[PDB]
């Protein structure tokens, strides 16, 4: 929605971690509550990241 | 087919031991108490069932058993508590509790239940508040260990 992370509106990333817990089970063995936990990693490509860092020199 | 209830007031204590069970003061007791035995167990939850759990069996334990009178100043068990606990010698002894009643068939007295307590030996001794003020009499309390009881069938 209208969350911020700093100066953009989403994050961009790449999942690397993942678990999950089944906890609840119905009598024919289908799953009736699940919990997950996820670690994700910043991702920005080689062009734009040179670009975001807008190095200002005698250059 | 039973249609009255024993009553609780008729008791009895023996000393299956050195040498209590002939002497007559250590069978007069004021209360005697702790005659009761739990199952203790564990809960486990089985994936799929959601209607109940099952409770599965681990282990019994037994109550302290407790007994009260009015001070007696010269007693033998006394003597065997106080060589349990003063010099941590310990000897433990068998011990019967029994509930009384009258038969006839000319009347009698005659024991009604027994319960057979073994391994028996001292944890702690008291005797109560002495206060300046009341009308009471000095009563001491002993609490016992025990391994088990039985019913002597």
């Amino acid at each position: 929605g209208d969350f911020s992370f700093g100066e953009k509106n989403g994050f961009d990333c790449l999942l690397t971690d993942l678990q999950i817990n089944y906890t609840l089970f119905d009598q024919t063995g289908k799953p009736l509550r699940a919990k997950l936990s996820t670690t994700f990693t910043s991702y920005v490509e080689q062009n734009r990241r040179v670009r975001e860092e807008g190095k200002q020199s005698p250059d | 087919i039973r249609t009255y209830p024993p009553v609780s007031f008729f008791f009895e204590v023996v000393f299956q031991g050195e040498n209590l069970d002939k002497d007559v003061v250590e069978t007069r007791f004021q209360s005697v108490t702790g005659l009761s035995v739990d199952m203790q167990t564990e809960t486990l939850k089985e994936g799929g069932e959601n209607r109940f759990e099952h409770i599965l069996p681990v282990r019994t334990k037994y109550d302290p058993l407790v007994l009260k009178r009015g001070l007696v100043n010269d007693s033998q068990m006394v003597k065997w508590c106080m060589d349990a606990i003063l010099n941590f010698d310990i000897r433990p002894m068998n011990l019967l509790v029994r509930l009384l009643h009258i038969e006839r068939s000319s009347s009698t007295i005659a024991p009604l239940m027994t319960w057979k307590v073994i391994n028996a030996w001292p944890k702690k001794w008291s005797v109560s508040e002495f206060n300046a003020e009341q009308n009471s009499i000095a009563v001491e309390s002993l609490e016992l260990n025990y391994s088990y009881f039985e019913t002597l069938k």
